[PDB]
RNA sequence: GCUACCUAAGAACAGCUAAAAGAGCACACCCGUCUAUGUAGCAAAAUAGUGGGAAGAUUUAUAGGUAGAGGCGACAAACCUA
RNA sequence: GCCUGUUUACCAAAAACAUCACCUCUAGCAUCACCAGUAUUAGAGGCACCGCCU
RNA sequence: UUAAUUUAUUAAUGCAAACAACCUGCAUUAAAAAUUUCGGUUGGGGCG
C-alpha cells in the first residue's frame, strides 16, 4: 500500500494537527488492531512531555503561566496550554490545574525536601518520599512516559543513592535515577473512569467498531489448553 | 521526545559502491549512458549551477545572506499577530497608560443634536439590514461581506455630515495603506508593520486631548507588567528586518496626518478571528505605529518627550461589536520604563445590535421574533460619529 | 439485482489497467511482453 | 570511603548496632559493594533490620556482582517479589540471588505456559513457598499434572492451599490410599463426584495422625504397609 | 469500478411533534416483513401493495487501500466482478 | 431478546451477531499499526443493559 | 483431535562461533503450521 504515517511534522507547534485515522491497518494495508475504525474527526496537540525543557539560549528553572485548560481528543487526561517567556507549549495538566495558575519546572535536585505544589516538575531527588507524581521519565532527559493517563498518579516510594522507587498505576516498581523530572499530583479528569458511554454510537463516535475475526490463525480464538503427561491421559475425562 | 518519524524522513541514499573506495581506479559508471542501468556504478554528479537561477524555479539564498539581515534580533508586530497578554502587552509595549471610555473632548462632540444625523437611527438601521440581510442573494451574508459594508457605509453616513462640517472636506479614507514603525523597550528592538486597511488620512493633525499636566501626571503611573510571560510573546522574532520608519506614502502627499485606522476583523471563522482583547491590542499597536511613523518624520528620529503630541485614533470592529481607541503619543523615548508615558482612551464592547434575525423564527406556526436587528444601540454609532468628527 | 458490476470511471481504468501500472511492476511488464508476442492490438488499457 | 559508607547507612534506615554488625560480617568485603548492595536489598523494600539478619545467614551475597544483583533485584521487582514479600522468600531459599536466571525463567516458564498459572498466582506460589524454584522442572510438571488431573484440583485450589510445597512422594502417598480406599474419587468429565472429596487441606496439611484418623479412619499400621508397597509399585514402574 | 472492511476529502436528510435525543409520526433516501404477480420473467432476484429505518452504529458520490489458505467479516462459512 | 442497530446480495431478519454494563486474562512501553498513545491505558476472551436476594 | 510423520520457519533456552548487542552452526522444548490416511464381515448405529 501508499501508506505514508500522518506523523511527518517535525517542528513543534501548538496548532492542532490533521492526524489520519488508521482504522488499525498497517503500511501494508491489512488489518493489525482490529476494533479501529471511523470515529470523529479529530486534530493532534503536540504534547511537551520534557516538562524542564528550558528555552532557547536560556536555563535554570523557569516558571510558566496556565492559558488554558483544554479537553483534548487524543488523551483521557485534560491538556494544559502553559506559556513561558515568549514560547507556548501543550502539557498534561493535574487535577486542580486552572488557568492563570503558575507552574515551576526545575532541574534542581536541592539537599532538602522542595514544598511540593500540585502541578510543578521537579527531578524526582527533590520530592519527598511518598508525594504523588504523574508524567514519569524512565531516563533523564528522555521524556514523560509513564502515569499520563486522566486520574492516574504514581507514588515515590522511596529514594536510595541516585535511585528512586516509584510505584507506578498498576502498582509495580520502577527504578528511575533520581535525575529524571516529574510532576506533582495526579493526572487531570480523575473522574475518566466513572464516564458512562450509554450506547454503541457513542463508542462508534470515539473510533471503536465491533470487529470480529480477531485472530486470523486457523480455527480463530482457542484459548490455551494443559497438554496432559503420558501417565496422567488415563484421568483426562473419566467417564461418570 | 523527537518530531517526524523515521518512515516519513528523506530516505537515506544508498550506500557508494565499493569501487569509488579504491584510490587508483577510475569507476565505470552509466553517466555516459545518460540513463540509470543497475548493472554499472551510480555516478557522482557535480551540483548544477544553471538551476535555481530562473524566475519560475528560483530558490532564495539562505536568509543569513540576505541584504536586511541583522544578528540583533527584531520582535515585528504584523496584522496577523495575537498578543497572548492583549492590552496588557501591547500597553506595556507602546509605554502607555490606559483610560477607560473615551475623553470627553471627543464624546462632547455629539452632545450637541446639531451633529445629530438627521433620521439617524433609521439610516443606520438601515445601514445594518443592507450589510446583515439585503446584501446578496443569499440569504445570509457572511462575515467577510458584512463586515467591509457595515463599516463603509457607517463612515458614508458620518460623511454625509459634511453639510454641518465643511471642515469634512479636508480628508480621505485611503485603502490598502502600509506603515512601519520600530522603537526599543529595553534593549528589545520591536517594529510594527501595520497593514490592515481604511486609513482616515486628514490634512490637518489631531488636537491633543491630554495637557501637559496629565502628560506629566503619567510619569507616577507605573507600567504594569506580567511575569512569566515576556513582553514579546507571540511576536514574530525576525533577523531580516528593516529599521527604517515608513509613513506609508511618499513625500508631498495631501492628507498627510493619520486621522483614524479602521480596523475590521472580518475573518467568517471564530478561530481567524481575534478575540476582543486581542484585537483591541493590535488597535494599541497599530495606533502607537502610525503615531510613531508621524513623529519620527515630523520631530526626527530622535528619543525624546514630545513638545505636540501626536493623535491617533482607531475603531475596530467586526461588523457588529466595536472597539473605540484615542492614542495620544506624548514621547518618543521608549527604552526606560520610567518618564512620561503615551496614554490611550478605549471604549471596549460597544455592540451597534445586540443579534439580527436573518430568518423569521417560527415556533408553532407563530413569527416569535422579526427579521431585523434585536437591541441596537444608538449609543455606539454616537461614539462612532464622535471619532470620526474629532478634529473637524 | 446482479450483473451491473462494472461501473465505469476513467480514473479507476487507467490507474488499475494503464500502462504505467503495468510497466510498475516486473509481472506486469510481463503481461505487456504476452500480449506483444501474442500480437495483442491493445496491450493495456 | 568508610565515612561515606557510614553516613549512607545512617540514612537508609539502619542503627548503628546493625551498621557495625554487617561490618563485621564483611568476609573482605569492600565497602563499596556491602552499600551497594545494601541499597539494591532496600530497592527491593526490605527493611534495615531483616536485610541485616539476611546477610548474617547468608555472607556469600556480598560476594555477588553488582551487575548480576542489579539484574536479579530487577528480574524479582518484575515478577512481583518485592515489599514484605521478598522478606519469607530470604528466609525460606536465600539463594534465589544466587540461581541462575535461566532456571528462574524456565520455572516461571513452566509454571505459566505448561501449567496456566496466571501471574498473580505465580507470584502467590513463589512467595509462600520458593522450594519450587529449588525443585527441577519435569518434577514439577508432573506434580502439577497430579494435581490437575488425577486429583481433579484446579489452579485456585492448588494456590490456596501450597500443593506445590508438599514432597510428590507424600501426594501420591495420601491420595493412592484414599483413592484406593474410595474415600477420594476423581472427577467426571462434568467435574462431579458421586461423594464430596476430604480437601486438601485435610489431606496433604494435617498430620498423619488426623489424615488416617478422620479423612482415612483407617490404622497407621495399615498405612505404613501401603506405603511400603507403593514405594515397592513406583520403583517397579521406574 | 460488485461486495466486505478501512483511509482522505465531500454531500443529503421535507413537514409535524418534540427539544440538543443511536427520540415519535412520517417525505426524499436506505432497506426488504408479509402477500400476490412473475417463474426463458421487465428482471440470471423484478413488479404491485404492505411494511422497517429515516439527525444516525444513517445513507451516499469520488479517489485510494487490504488478494486467495490470503483478504474482509456487528460469525451468516457471509462477501472478495452473477 | 434489555433497548437503537447487524446478518445468510438471490428461499432464513430471528430467540442469532453486535451493543452499552460487568467480569477475566495479558502488557511498565517511544518514532510505520496499537500510538505520535502510557494501567482511569492498550490488546484479547467471556457474559449480558439495569435493579434486588443470597 | 490424546491419528501418523515432521519442525523447514518463528520463539525461547543450551552448547560452540564472532568478542554485551548482533550474527552463524548444532541441539532441545514449544507455538504455529504443513503433509497424509480412514481395512474387511454382520438392515444401519452404539457396544461388540
Ligand atoms: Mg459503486
Ligand atoms: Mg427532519
Ligand atoms: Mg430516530
Ligand atoms: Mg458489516
Ligand atoms: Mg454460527
Ligand atoms: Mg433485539
Ligand atoms: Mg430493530
Ligand atoms: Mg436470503
Ligand atoms: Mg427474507
Amino acid at each position: 500500500a501508499n501508506f505514508v504515517s500522518w506523523k511527518s511534522r517535525t517542528k513543534y507547534t501548538i496548532t492542532p494537527v490533521k492526524m489520519r485515522k488508521s482504522g488499525g491497518r498497517d503500511h501494508t494495508g491489512r488489518i493489525r488492531v482490529h476494533g479501529i475504525g471511523g470515529g470523529h474527526k479529530q486534530r493532534y496537540r503536540m504534547i511537551d512531555f520534557l516538562r524542564f525543557r528550558p528555552e532557547e539560549t536560556k536555563s535554570g528553572p523557569f516558571e510558566e503561566k496556565v492559558i488554558q485548560v483544554r479537553y483534548d481528543p487524543c488523551r483521557s487526561a485534560d491538556i494544559a496550554l502553559v506559556a513561558g517567556g515568549s514560547r507556548k507549549r501543550w502539557i498534561i495538566a493535574t487535577e486542580n490545574m486552572q488557568a492563570g495558575d503558575t507552574i515551576l519546572n526545575s532541574n534542581h535536585i536541592g539537599r532538602m525536601a522542595v514544598a511540593a505544589r500540585e502541578g510543578d516538575a521537579h527531578p524526582l531527588g527533590a520530592l519527598p518520599v511518598g508525594t504523588l507524581i504523574n508524567n514519569v521519565e524512565s531516563e533523564p532527559g528522555r521524556g514523560a512516559q509513564y502515569i499520563r493517563a486522566a486520574g492516574t498518579c504514581g507514588v515515590l516510594l522511596r529514594k536510595v543513592n541516585g535511585t528512586a522507587i516509584i510505584q507506578l498505576p498498576s502498582k509495580r516498581q520502577m527504578q528511575v535515577l533520581e535525575t529524571c523530572v516529574a510532576t506533582v499530583g495526579r493526572v487531570s479528569n480523575v473522574d475518566h473512569n466513572k464516564r458512562v458511554i450509554g450506547k454503541a454510537g457513542r463508542n462508534r463516535w470515539l473510533g471503536k467498531r465491533p470487529n470480529s475475526g480477531r485472530w486470523h490463525r486457523k480455527g480463530g480464538w482457542a484459548g490455551r489448553k494443559i497438554r496432559p503427561l503420558p501417565p496422567m491421559k488415563s484421568y483426562v475425562k473419566l467417564p461418570s | 521526545y523527537e518530531w517526524g518519524v523515521r518512515s516519513t524522513r528523506k530516505s537515506e541514499p544508498p550506500p557508494l559502491d565499493r569501487v569509488y573506495e579504491i584510490p587508483g581506479l577510475e569507476p565505470i559508471t552509466f553517466a555516459g549512458k545518460m540513463h540509470f542501468v543497475p548493472w554499472l556504478a551510480r555516478p557522482i554528479f557535480p551540483p548544477w549551477d544553471r538551476g535555481y537561477k530562473d524566475p519560475r524555479f528560483y530558490r532564495s539564498p539562505p536568509l543569513h545572506e540576505h541584504p536586511l539581515y541583522k544578528d540583533q534580533a527584531c520582535y515585528i508586530f504584523h496584522h496577523r499577530c495575537r498578543l497572548l497578554e492583549g492590552v496588557k502587552q501591547a500597553l506595556w509595549l507602546t509605554k502607555t497608560k490606559l483610560i477607560e471610555g473615551l475623553p470627553e473632548k471627543v464624546l462632547s462632540l455629539v452632545d450637541d443634536p446639531r451633529n445629530h444625523i438627521e433620521n439617524q437611527d433609521e439610516c443606520v438601521l438601515n445601514v445594518i439590514s443592507h450589510a446583515r440581510l439585503w446584501q446578496t442573494t443569499e440569504e445570509i451574508p457572511k462575515r467577510e461581506t458584512y463586515c467591509p459594508v457595515i463599516v463603509d457605509n457607517l463612515i458614508q453616513l458620518c460623511k454625509s455630515q459634511i453639510l454641518k462640517h465643511p471642515s469634512l472636506a479636508r480628508r480621505i479614507c485611503v485603502q490598502n495603506s502600509t506603515f512601519s514603525a520600530t522603537w526599543n523597550r529595553e534593549s528589545l528592538l520591536l517594529q510594527v508593520r501595520g497593514s490592515g486597511g481604511a486609513r482616515l488620512s486628514t490634512k490637518d493633525p489631531l488636537p491633543t486631548i491630554a495637557s501637559r499636566e496629565e502628560i506629566e501626571a503619567t510619569k507616577n503611573h507605573v507600567l504594569e507588567t506580567f511575569y512569566p510571560i515576556s513582553p514579546i510573546i507571540d511576536l514574530h522574532e525576525c533577523n531580516i528586518y528593516d529599521v527604517k520608519n515608513d509613513t506609508g506614502f511618499q513625500e508631498g502627499y495631501p492628507y498627510p496626518y493619520p486621522h483614524t485606522l479602521y480596523l475590521l476583523d472580518k475573518a467568517n471563522l471564530r478561530p481567524h478571528r481575534l478575540q476582543p482583547d486581542q484585537l483591541r491590542a493590535k488597535m494599541i499597536l497599530f495606533a502607537f505605529g502610525s503615531a510613531l511613523a508621524q513623529a519620527r518624520l515630523l520631530y526626527g528620529n530622535d528619543a525624546k518627550v514630545l513638545e505636540q503630541p501626536v493623535v491617533v485614533q482607531s475603531v475596530g470592529t467586526d461588523g457588529r461589536v466595536f472597539h473605540f481607541l484615542v492614542f495620544q503619543l506624548n514621547t518618543t523615548d521608549l527604552d526606560c520604563n520610567e518618564g512620561v508615558k503615551n496614554l490611550a482612551w478605549v471604549d471596549s464592547d460597544q455592540l451597534l445590535y445586540q443579534h439580527f434575525w436573518c430568518l423569521p423564527v417560527i415556533k408553532k406556526r407563530v413569527v416569535v421574533e422579526p427579521v431585523g436587528p434585536v437591541g441596537f444601540k444608538p449609543e455606539t454609532f454616537r461614539k462612532f460619529l464622535a471619532l470620526y468628527l474629532h478634529g473637524a | 439485482a446482479r450483473g451491473n458490476e462494472y461501473q465505469p470511471s476513467n480514473i479507476k481504468r487507467k490507474n488499475k489497467h494503464g500502462w504505467v501500472r503495468r510497466l510498475s511492476t516486473p509481472a506486469g511488464v510481463q503481461v505487456i511482453l504476452r500480449r506483444m508476442l501474442k500480437g495483442r492490438k491493445s496491450l493495456s488499457h | 570511603e568508610l565515612e561515606r559508607v557510614m553516613s549512607s547507612l545512617l540514612d537508609m534506615g539502619f542503627s548503628n548496632a546493625h551498621i557495625n554488625e554487617l561490618l563485621s560480617v564483611r568476609r573482605g568485603a569492600s565497602l563499596q559493594q556491602l552499600l551497594d548492595i545494601i541499597s539494591e536489598f532496600i530497592l527491593l523494600g526490605l527493611n534495615p533490620e531483616p536485610v541485616c539478619v539476611v546477610l548474617k545467614k547468608s555472607p556469600q551475597l556480598l560476594k555477588l556482582p553488582i551487575m548480576q544483583m542489579r539484574k536479579r533485584s530487577s528480574y524479582l521487582q518484575k515478577l512481583g517479589l518485592g515489599e514484605g514479600k521478598l522478606k519469607r522468600v530470604l528466609y525460606c531459599c536465600p539463594e534465589i540471588f544466587t540461581m541462575r536466571q535461566q532456571d528462574i525463567n524456565d520455572t516461571v516458564r513452566l509454571l505459566k505456559e505448561k501449567c496456566l498459572f496466571t501471574v498473580q498466582q505465580v507470584t502467590k506460589i513463589l512467595h509462600s513457598c520458593p522450594s519450587v524454584l529449588r525443585e527441577d522442572l519435569g518434577q514439577l510438571e508432573y506434580k502439577f499434572q497430579y494435581a490437575y488431573f488425577r486429583m481433579g484440583i484446579k489452579h485456585p485450589d492448588i494456590v490456596k492451599s501450597e500443593y506445590l510445597q508438599y514432597s510428590l512422594t507424600k501426594i501420591k502417598q495420601r491420595h493412592i490410599y484414599l483413592e484406593r480406599l474410595g474415600r477420594y474419587q476423581t472427577p467426571d468429565k462434568k467435574g462431579q463426584t458421586q461423594i464430596p472429596n476430604p480437601l486438601l487441606k485435610d489431606i496433604l496439611r494435617v498430620s498423619e495422625a488426623e489424615f488416617l484418623a478422620r479423612t482415612a479412619c483407617t490404622s497407621v499400621e495399615e498405612f505404613q504397609v501401603f506405603k511400603k508397597l507403593l514405594a515397592r509399585e513406583e520403583e517397579e514402574s521406574e
